[PDB]
């Protein structure tokens, strides 16, 4: 079938949850509390809806 | 590789302790020019020594209303408005105008610690003074006369610092 | 213990034997723990600058 790695037709990225980034395992990269979030890319909220 | 020309190496910095890990030959950033001639390839030469002269020498030679912090404040000592103090008759009431003296209250916010430190290093001295160094000709001395701080594994006090315990 | 399962007084139902039930003790945790939400995403306690 398609080959999304190939082709371009990417279908899966609405499952993506939490992206934490984080340099020499001590440092977050937006680290002037520059998100609402702390210190992780929260790309979807669960039902938690605060 | 030359001897003459070498790949600069790089510093890595220990957020936590403040202290410099290891460094390594920077490798994220080589030019592969494995499929050019002579002239292009004398060309890369120079530019990897220029580069090497601008870090060289860097390294070597650069190394009223006060603002409170951020945000000024005023200063008044005579600014006294409610004279009077509650003797056995009066009863005062809800008061008070917040008013920085100028001597103690400034003071004693602005003093620094009462012992400086001695320690670890900030991120933006680390930056200032760890440039990458340039190793020119690597390891040509005797055992025991090689710069030990590369090795992130290896302790100034005690040599060679045996990984998990 | 139930000598007949019929209902109705009878000869059989006088014999039975009865015993006090087992007891409980329901009463709120010891220092009131889990009263207060902690360490939940979805209900996190705020306290900030106005």
């Amino acid at each position: 079938g398609s080959i999304p790695y190939l082709d371009g037709t990417f279908y899966l990225n609405h499952t993506f949850k939490k992206v934490a980034i984080t340099f020499d395992s001590s440092v977050s990269w937006p680290g002037n509390d520059r998100l609402l979030t702390p210190n992780e890319f929260e790309i979807k909220r669960s039902v938690d809806g605060e | 590789m030359s001897k003459e020309i070498p790949t600069p190496y790089m510093w890595s910095y220990q957020p936590q302790m403040g202290l410099a890990a290891g460094a390594a030959q920077d490798y994220s950033t080589r030019i592969n020019y494995m499929s050019a001639g002579p002239h292009m390839i004398s060309r890369v030469n120079g530019i990897r020594a220029h580069r090497n002269r601008i870090l060289l020498e860097q390294a070597a030679i650069t190394t009223l209303t006060i603002r409170g912090r951020g945000i000024q404040l005023n200063d008044e000592s005579v600014s006294s408005s409610l004279g009077l103090r509650p003797d056995g008759t009066f009863q005062i009431g809800g008061a008070g105008r917040p008013s920085f003296t100028p001597r103690q209250a400034i003071l004693t916010l602005q003093t620094s610690s009462s012992e400086p430190r001695s320690g670890g290093i900030g991120t933006l001295q680390f930056i200032e003074e760890f440039v990458p160094s340039v190793y020119f000709n690597p390891f040509s001395g005797p055992p025991g006369h090689y710069p030990d701080q590369f090795i992130p594994n290896f302790d100034a006090v005690k040599d060679s610092a045996d990984g998990y315990d | 213990y139930m000598p007949t399962i019929k209902e109705g007084n009878s000869r059989e139902l006088m014999g039975q034997q009865s015993m006090p039930n087992r007891p409980n003790y329901i009463a709120f945790r010891d220092n009131f723990i889990g009263l207060m939400y902690y360490n939940s995403t979805g209900n996190m306690g705020v306290l900030a600058g106005q």
